[PDB]
């Protein structure tokens, strides 16, 4: 940390700091000093130095370092007391790194954070400005009724065009289209009789019931008689696909020769295209005037200390675990005892916590279904009280399932709004009296572990993908093949759930969380309709446990991020 | 014969433990039943390469038509045992994990409920080809060995003792166990206490409680005392604990000694809120055949609860026998085992009898146990706007006609409206994606015709079914809750109510209000003494109608002179029964919720002036009727009787208003109250009172000119114009309604309005006057809030000029070049959420406050 001070701290004042305030940093470096920031600086110089603050060169060097650090961030032309607190904490981290550099011998909790779908910063693409632009959150602005769950009426219009121009950028950046053909907007096609064209289009079924491709300039009807699709992919309505074929002006139809998805791009390619924007906000937060920049040396240092920390493990349970079943309770007790042998870093708990959906019943004599949910969480807290190591050393993350209390109150266990909110805090307070650090997050959960961005998602993807797949007239282990098809489709979209709004709705204000234009290094799709798998593709890791029980066995994972390795372990129940 | 007591779930796939009786001996036999599913394929070809011990056949039955699929394949019926079903469940090369799968109908059916449906309460075996019955005894019985039997012989009489066990949870945190022995002479009570300092010993008081209820229930036990119990005079035993861990072991010993007392020939009446946790904690009850009743949580005070709880214990002990005999009478007709049917939930017998007739008529069930959604082939849990629209929208369109009425306004109560609607579906109608399957509704219509015909023979079971079908349809807890079915019944109920309005209008009677129960109409007569025979002729003429022949229409109240705003704001003069009296035993009813949005000094003056208005209106109507008999109504010119005192009273009240509004001594009478419906802000309380009085006087369609001149003269003293912005009236209560909230006691399905109703009539039933628990009210407000939020998020966008729906899903603007606006307003949802926040802050729904807290964050 800091150098050791021999004498005791004293409480020096903003008086007699007056010559040692404006000359040293406000004239040499040009930063205006407010009263509260000057008081905080006087307090911290007092605690660092003591009685030798009048004749100490360390005060002058520390103020020069303060002005220099405020010059790299440029968080403001003024000096704020909260800003002094952030700069002081970053300096404590900075000289901790420098002390580790002096003698080769930080903390992981200083940089690890959890971001829900509501807490994520908003970004939107503009090809009239040709790049990204950040939108400040409106949750603080206005009334909480207006801010919470009431998005603007234009955002439904803007959502799929934003996804379109993101997909257009990701396909224009690829070497294949900087070569083969070029993309023409759909509105230009009508009039060009019998000429070959290549398109990017939102695939849709129109009011007539035929297949169509749509762009912000319009739409055209297509027919899929002559298609030769690319093997290894999934095609569902709502896909934005590359379509090559010939338009005919007789019946206003487009005859498709071949169809494919746009090719993916790696994570570092996306970050160098955007210019290393800190999208999650690992260093401060992005404001309106200044956008937060991820430092390259900071990223290298976090990668180095990530490779230094090798004992950290991520234990992932299988999803769809029912708290009301006694066999699941016994199996959870055994596997939590096995985790009580050695506590991990994070224990991400997920799945549909109750077997039945929680609905407004008409049995007033019996305990209600929400009361059953509360009693099940109290029994879970009673089991967690038996194990001190997990509640002392391991933080836990709670991901909602499709059948939890909060989202499926009106959906009744069905598909609902895609950004499913976390489990209510009033229904689980005893868990907060047991665990030292527990985070109840949304269904798309973006956790930042050092230099790693991890996305957690719980959805039955493969059943919906297989049910609404595009059937054609003209058209190797099976589980592995379908696994590669699912992961390649999801990463080539750059979206968690690329379905239409009729298939699965998305709340309008928070779609950027579900938009996966920055491809994460490792995400965990949790699909009980698919088998367990682990693959890497395009610089991304996609892992999947499926259901919690599979033929009298409880399945869990130990994922180390340092060597990027996952061990699949099953427990015979 | 083999009459069956209990079908019992077991840990083995496809194996269930069955308790029957032979010669009064309770026999336990393991039973093996394969599961039958229905499979929808992409093509007509069957790939069946080698599947071990499975029957695959073609099936000719149509499917439940969910709107997203309404191709070139065929339905197939497949029967296979559940264990080997699990053997090809794990194989991905099997047909169950095929990629040519369209749907898997009835894949979640348990062997237990399948044995309930298929085999009935009366089963017989076949011995035309059987090597050894004992080999069938330990090796189990298959369904090809069995068939149905006679229903009347099932439980004609049993010489078998009951074992009666209850768990009591109290509001103060106490826990009670009680054990009864009919063969013994002991009633045993285990009591938990938090500390030994708390005192609950009442052995002599329990004896006095028994002596109090002895003469009280001697006349009630004796109806069934010759069958259910031998000696009602038994002795009391008690034991006390300060903990719960050894209490399970004590209960285990005291229930294990029953097994050596009788020897596996008795059933247990178990009443505990927790069942699965109970059977996890104690073991010998799980093998024991159990009849079950879920028990309401006992709510008791801190002190003097002890005689109340001992009274309750003696009441259940002495009232068990009539419940047991009612189980026998229910099981005689229902053809369901006595242990497996739930008496407490009447929808189970409805579901199984319905599904029996569905399986008789060769049509695939949507029987789903552990979810309110149907099966629909397993392609459920996918969002569609069709099912969200037909499952979300629960709204009953009331027909409201405000005004003053001098005819004899009739109140008729409509009973069995849903039953008469769904029973006469073939007369109301005299490829659709949102339509229920027609043949299943013909099945239900014929079944309800059979139930109604059996109800006229005073079958109380069938009476309970025909009174419980309307609650079965609305309930998602039932196995066959289909949203298309409920929407079909709700739309037909709307059609039947509108046809009832048209039929009452075809007899020269205009309605005032229409609802599910209460209907207020306006006749052509002026006095009820001339209107009684005409009302009887009208109600018998509408009972003559073929579309309405099962409708229980009963007159509730005669209204002579009525003012109508809605059901929550009405005043006038009424009589319950017609009598030969000069005064006719008339009474005055004033039920203004408008009065509550006023200052407390100004509240009784509103009722005073309403009484003056009513008395002047009766006097004017009587004078006009006597003068004329010997478009405007009889009420013209009534305000000449009392405008002269009212102007002076308003001026005196104005003089009192300009003195004491700002004085801090009298300001407490001048405050505005905060109510959950209130959204407006008052500026002058006397202005609001004058507006309310002139608006209730302004409801008259005939003398609106004279009332307008009176309002013009009254608004001059406040120095306001005739048509000012603040002078016009708005309703000070924003309508918050929850649709179709029914009590479990009298099954009255009503819509509860949380803003415009009194707090006394909200938490309890309207007719039964039995208090609802607040938890399900909170749950229904959560459901209504998320329904409104979901209706905001799934939303068509319309043009500002063309008013055309958005066909191309993503575009800048319409070809008419208008902007896209929501079908729902931007401010409507936030006013709904603000009224939800206000009603949560008023009525103290802490779960709803927490929901707003997590919604804002
Ligand atoms: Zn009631
Ligand atoms: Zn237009």
């Amino acid at each position: 940390m800091f150098g050791s001070g021999n004498v005791l701290p004293v409480k020096i004042q903003p008086p007699l700091l007056r010559p040692l305030a404006y000359r040293v940093l406000s004239r040499k470096y040009g930063l205006s000093i407010k009263s509260d920031g000057l008081s905080a600086l006087a307090e911290f110089v007092g605690t660092n130095i003591g009685a030798n603050w009048r004749q100490g060169p360390a005060t002058i060097k520390f103020l020069e370092q303060f002005a220099a650090v405020w010059k790299q961030q440029e968080r403001g032309l003024f000096i704020d007391q909260s800003g002094v607190k952030e700069v002081i904490q970053e300096m404590k981290e900075r000289e901790k790194v420098e002390w580790s550099h002096e003698h080769p011998i930080l903390d992981w909790r200083d940089y690890f954070k959890v971001i829900n779908a509501s807490q994520q910063q908003r970004f939107s693409y503009n090809p009239h400005k040709m790049q990204f632009i950040f939108v400040p959150n409106k949750k603080q602005n206005g009334l909480g009724g207006i801010a919470g769950f009431l998005p603007d009426i234009e955002d439904k219009v803007q959502m799929f065009l934003t996804r379109y121009y993101l997909t257009n950028d990701r396909v224009m950046r690829n070497e294949n289209f900087q070569s083969s053909m070029s993309i023409t907007p759909i509105k230009n096609l009508l009039g060009r009789d019998a000429q070959n064209f290549l398109l990017l289009g939102l695939l849709n079924k129109n009011f007539k019931g035929n297949w169509s491709l749509e762009d912000p300039s319009g739409s055209v009807e297509i027919d899929i008689s002559q298609t030769i699709p690319t093997q290894g992919h999934y095609y569902v309505p709502g896909c934005m696909v590359l379509v090559e074929g010939i338009y005919y002006s007789v019946g206003n139809k487009f005859h498709v020769t071949s169809m494919t998805l746009p090719p993916g791009e790696r994570r570092e390619i996306t970050l160098e295209t955007i210019g290393n924007l800190d999208l999650l906000g690992i260093h401060g937060i992005s404001n309106n005037n200044f956008i937060a920049r991820l430092d390259k040396d900071l990223k290298i240092r976090l990668h180095l200390l990530e490779k230094e920390l090798t004992d950290h493990k991520f234990v992932i349970l299988g999803a769809n675990l029912f708290l009301d079943d006694l066999k699941i309770m016994t199996a959870l007790s055994k596997i939590l005892q096995k985790l009580n042998d050695d506590p991990p870093t994070l224990l991400i708990w997920q799945g549909s916590f109750t077997s039945v959906p929680v609905f407004a019943s008409m049995s007033s004599r019996n305990i209600s279904s929400s009361t059953q949910f509360k009693n099940n969480f109290d029994a879970l807290a009673t089991l967690l009280s038996r194990f001190d190591n997990l509640t002392e050393n391991t933080t836990m993350i709670f991901i909602p399932g499709p059948n939890d209390l909060w989202g499926s109150m009106v959906s009744l266990g069905a598909s609902g709004t895609l950004p499913q909110d976390p489990i209510p805090s009033a229904f689980t307070k005893k868990i907060n009296k047991v665990c030292k650090n527990v985070v109840w997050s949304s269904n798309p959960t973006r956790i930042a572990y050092l230099s790693q961005e991890i996305v957690i998602f719980r959805d039955d993807l493969s059943g919906r993908f297989k049910r609404h797949r595009l059937e054609f007239p003209f058209n190797l282990p099976q589980k592995v093949q379908e696994t590669r098809k699912l992961v390649k489709t999801i990463l080539d979209q750059g979206h968690l759930s690329p379905f239409l709004d009729s298939l699965r709705p998305i709340s309008w204000d928070l779609d950027h969380t579900l938009t996966l234009c920055p491809i994460p290094s490792t995400m965990v799709l949790c699909d009980t309709t698919s088998a367990q798998f682990d693959l890497t593709y395009n610089g991304c890791k996609v892992i999947n446990p499926g259901s919690f029980i599979h033929n009298r066995r409880a399945r869990y994972m130990e994922y180390v991020p340092s060597s990027k390795k996952t061990i699949q372990e099953e427990i015979y129940i | 014969t083999w009459e069956v007591l209990q079908y019992k779930d077991s840990g083995e796939p496809g194996v269930l433990e069955v308790f029957v009786t032979i010669n009064g001996k309770v026999q336990n036999i393991t039973f093996h039943i394969p599961k039958t599913i229905y499979m929808k394929f992409k093509s007509q070809t069957m790939p069946l390469q080698k599947i071990k011990n499975c029957l695959i056949e073609k099936s000719s039955a149509s499917l439940p038509n969910n709107p997203k699929t309404s191709a070139g394949g065929q339905l197939f019926k497949i029967t296979l045992p559940e264990s080997v079903f699990l053997e090809e469940k794990e194989n991905c090369t099997s047909i169950f994990n095929d990629e040519n799968v369209l749907g898997v109908f009835e894949g979640t059916i348990t062997p237990h409920q399948r044995a309930i449906m298929d085999l009935g309460a009366s089963v017989t075996f076949r011995s035309k080809a059987m090597g050894a019955l004992g080999k069938g005894i330990q090796q189990g019985f298959e369904m090809k060995d069995l068939s149905m039997a006679e229903n009347e012989r099932y439980l004609s009489g049993f010489s078998m003792d009951i074992g009666y066990l209850l768990h009591f949870p109290t509001s103060i945190g106490y826990e009670f166990f009680s054990l009864f022995k009919s063969w013994g002479d002991t009633i045993t009570i285990l009591v938990l206490k938090p500390s030994n300092q708390a005192q609950e010993i009442n052995a002599s008081s329990l004896g006095q409680i028994y002596k109090q209820m002895f003469e009280k229930k001697k006349g009630k036990i004796e109806t069934y005392s010759y069958l259910v119990d031998i000696k009602e005079d038994i002795n009391f035993e008690f034991v006390y604990f300060t903990d719960i861990s050894k209490l399970y072991r004590r209960l285990s010993q005291e229930t294990t000694k029953l097994k050596e007392e009788r020897g596996l020939q008795f059933l247990l009446l178990l009443q505990s809120p927790f069942i699965t946790k109970l059977l996890g904690t104690i073991r010998l009850l799980n093998q024991m055949p159990i009849v079950k009743l879920s028990l309401n949580e006992v709510l008791l005070p801190q002190l003097n609860w002890q005689p109340t709880l001992l009274k309750k214990l003696v009441n259940h002990v002495l009232s068990s026998g009539s419940w047991i005999s009612h189980l026998i009478k229910l099981s005689q007709y229902s053809n369901i085992p006595i242990c497996n049917l739930r008496l407490d939930s009447m929808d189970y017998i409805i579901d199984v009898l319905y599904a029996r007739k569905l399986k008789k008529e060769n049509i695939v069930l949507w029987w789903n146990e552990k979810a309110p959604l149907p099966d629909h082939g397993g392609i459920q849990n996918d969002f569609d706007l069709n099912t969200s629209w037909i499952m979300n929208d629960s709204e009953f369109p009331k027909i409201n006609n405000s005004g003053v009425y001098d005819n004899v306004v009739l109140d008729v109560g409509v009973d069995n409206l849903t039953v008469n609607t769904i029973l006469t579906s073939a007369l109301i109608n005299d490829f659709v994606h949102d339509a229920f399957s027609n043949d299943a509704l013909n099945v239900l219509r014929g079944m309800l015709k059979e139930w109604w015909d059996e109800a006229l023979k005073e079958n109380s079971t069938a009476d309970l079914l025909v009174n419980s079908l309307a609650s079965w349809v609305q309930n998602p807890n039932a196995k066959l809750f289909d949203g298309l079915l409920r929407y079909h019944v709700h739309n037909l109920t709307k059609k039947a109510l509108l046809q009832l309005v048209n039929e009452f209008s075809a007899l020269g009677s205009t309605i005032v209000y229409a609802d599910r129960n209460q209907i207020l109409i306006k006749t052509n007569k002026y006095s009820p003494e001339n209107c009684y025979a005409y009302s009887q002729y009208m109600m018998k003429a509408v009972r003559t109608n073929p579309m309405f022949s099962y409708l229980d229409l009963n007159i509730k109240r005669y209204w002579d002179l009525l003012i109508w705003m809605d059901k929550f704001n009405f005043s006038g003069l009424a009589c319950i029964e017609i009598e030969e009296k000069e005064n006719q035993d008339y009474t005055a009813v004033s039920q203004w919720q408008l009065k509550k949005f006023l200052s407390p000094i100004y509240q009784p003056e509103f009722e005073d002036w309403m009484m003056i208005i009513l008395d002047s209106m009766l006097k004017t109507k009587q004078s006009y009727l006597k003068l004329n008999s010997g478009v405007e109504n009889s009420l013209n010119g009534f305000s000449h009787l009392f405008s002269k005192p009212l102007m002076k009273r308003v001026k005196k009240l104005f003089k009192n208003q300009q003195e004491f509004i700002l004085d801090p001594q009298y300001e407490a009478d001048y405050v505005i109250p905060v109510l959950p419906g209130s959204h407006l802000n008052v500026k002058n309380p006397l202005l609001e009172l004058v507006k309310s009085l002139c608006h209730v006087m302004l409801l008259s369609k005939s003398t609106i000119l004279e009332i307008r001149t009176l309002r013009k003269e009254l608004l001059k003293i406040f120095e306001l114009r005739e048509f000012a912005k603040v002078a016009e009236f708005k309703d000070p209560s924003l309508s918050l309604v929850v649709p179709d909230f029914l009590c479990e006691y009298c099954f009255f399905i009503s819509d509860i309005d949380f803003c415009k109703a009194a707090p006394e009539s909200i938490f309890s039933c309207v007719r039964c006057h039995k208090a609802f628990n607040q938890v399900l009210l909170q749950e229904h407000l959560i459901q209504k809030l998320r329904s409104d939020i979901e209706s905001y998020l799934i939303q068509d966008l319309r043009c500002s000029r063309c008013h055309k729906v958005k066909r191309d899903y993503m575009s800048a603007h319409c070809p008419c070049a208008g902007a896209w606006e929501g079908t729902l307003p931007r401010e409507s949802i936030v006013q709904k959420l603000n009224v939800f926040k206000q009603v949560a802050k008023y009525y103290g729904f802490d779960i709803l406050l927490s929901c707003i807290a997590d919604l804002t964050i």
